[PDB]
């Protein structure tokens, strides 16, 4: 119904430059003022700014570790919104989500000041895109089985090894299967890389097949990997 | 800037108990339109902050009615009156008064359980792996509370240190336990040096701790 979606995200080299965007459906766009806010591993959210409406001005504010670096601008047109950031910092990496804020409508009671009336708000958010400031270079990963092993139910899984940036997304079977799914919080390994585990719980082994769908974005690294006993 | 504060950052609770969360304002948010400005987000593992607060003690749609938000000035509260296997994860507090708009530090919120015990398992390194130079033998531990357990390796019966690592699972939405994935990393040829291949587990859960292995150079 009422949706945000951002991209953009990736592997920047600091001092580097990188421009998000934000896509709005739903709602009227137009009418409402709009925030950026981020959260970086392991630590609480950060508000990055905010955006008018055209009626109210169409200005921003920034939060003071990015001002003067940072621009946040729309186009109503697109129902788009966009961060543009300039100067990259390493400590700016961090996921970055939009979301939504004071909401305005206007209003002509039967007289005549036709009022411009406000609502809150900053109720519609994320899923977020991950913005990974650093020097080196990206890293698809290794997919291996983690078979069903006879040593009432059975665990079987993916390990996903040996990656960079973060992150990795995993389902299984596209989606279907998600009960008894449990995919972990990547681990940082002493080589610099990430590396993650994938494993369901299932009773019926050979009557189906369970396949892992492992995306890894920053490198365009698509695998779908069978684990078989 | 208006500094937000939270407290505890930290609180454990059992099912079907009343839980707060304390936030405080360096100055206050005054109700100029006659509202109070601050909000109340909650942060639910795998997914974005979701508004359940706003206004300070207005419910947002679908937020369920045993969420409260009360206080004025600069001294807020989020009541819950009985906390839920669904209720866990991070809290925040965020003052929506006047820019920068200000988060507190966040407070996370545990469910209190009953001990159980992990149920393990084992996988060999698979032939893929193997045939790229690289082992990494798991060991699963599965739906098990508290969190606090003790993974130990043994190949060929001789105890193994720095040469792996664990991974734990946010508490569950719904059974209140967490999963353990301990990998451990050796080298093509380290993998074929030894056959046996066992990870030891100490849970409060199981009495006599468990011993998982699997025989195979």
């Amino acid at each position: 119904e009422v949706q945000l979606v951002e991209s953009g995200g990736g592997l920047v080299k600091p001092g580097g430059s990188l421009r998000l965007s934000c896509a709005a459906s739903g709602f009227t766009f137009s009418n409402a003022w709009m925030n950026w806010v981020r959260q970086a591993p392991g630590k609480g959210l950060e508000w990055v700014g905010r955006v008018k409406s055209k009626t109210d001005g169409g200005a921003a504010d920034y939060a003071a570790p990015v001002k003067g670096r940072f621009t946040i601008s729309r186009d109503d047109s697109k129902n788009t919104l966009y961060l543009q950031m300039n100067s990259l910092k390493t400590e700016d990496t961090a996921v970055y989500y939009c979301t939504t804020d004071q909401l305005g409508y206007d209003f002509w009671n039967g007289y005549y000041t036709d009022t411009l009336y406000y609502y809150f708000g900053m109720d519609v958010w994320g899923p977020g895109t991950t913005v990974t400031v650093s020097s080196a270079s990206t890293k698809g990963p290794s997919v291996f089985p983690l078979a069903p092993s006879s040593k009432g139910t059975a665990a079987l899984g993916c390990l996903v090894k040996d990656y960079f940036p973060e992150p990795v997304t995993v389902s299984w079977n596209s989606g279907a299967l998600t009960s008894g799914v449990h995919t972990f919080p990547a681990v940082l390994q002493s080589s610099g890389l990430y590396s993650l585990s994938s494993v369901v719980t299932v009773p019926s082994l050979g009557t189906q097949t369970y396949i892992c769908n492992v995306n890894h974005k920053p490198s365009n690294t698509k695998v779908d990997k069978k684990v078989e006993p | 800037d208006i500094v937000m504060t939270q407290s505890p950052l930290s609180l454990p609770v059992t099912p079907g108990e009343p839980a707060s969360i304390s936030c405080r304002s360096s100055q206050p948010l005054l109700a100029m339109d006659g509202h109070n400005y601050l909000d109340w987000y909650l942060q639910k593992p795998g997914q974005s902050p979701q508004v359940l607060i706003y206004q300070s003690k207005w419910r947002a749609s679908g937020v369920p009615d045993r969420f409260s938000g009360s206080g004025s000035g600069t001294d807020f509260t989020l009541k819950i009156s009985r906390v839920e296997a669904e209720d866990v994860g991070v809290y925040y507090c965020m003052q929506a008064l006047q820019t920068p708009l200000t988060f507190g530090g966040g407070t996370k919120v545990e469910i209190k359980r009953t001990v159980a015990a992990p149920s393990v398992f084992i996988f060999p390194p698979s032939d893929e792996q193997l045939k790229s130079g690289t082992a990494s033998v798991v060991c699963l531990l599965n739906n098990f509370y508290p969190r606090e357990a003790k993974v130990q390796w043994k190949v060929d019966n001789a105890l193994q240190s720095g040469n792996s690592q664990e991974s734990v699972t946010e508490q569950d939405s719904k059974d209140s336990t967490y999963s353990l994935s301990s990998t451990l990393t050796l080298s093509k040829a380290d993998y074929e040096k030894h056959k046996v291949y066992a990870c030891e587990v100490t849970h409060q859960g199981l009495s006599s701790p468990v011993t998982k292995s699997f025989n195979r150079g």
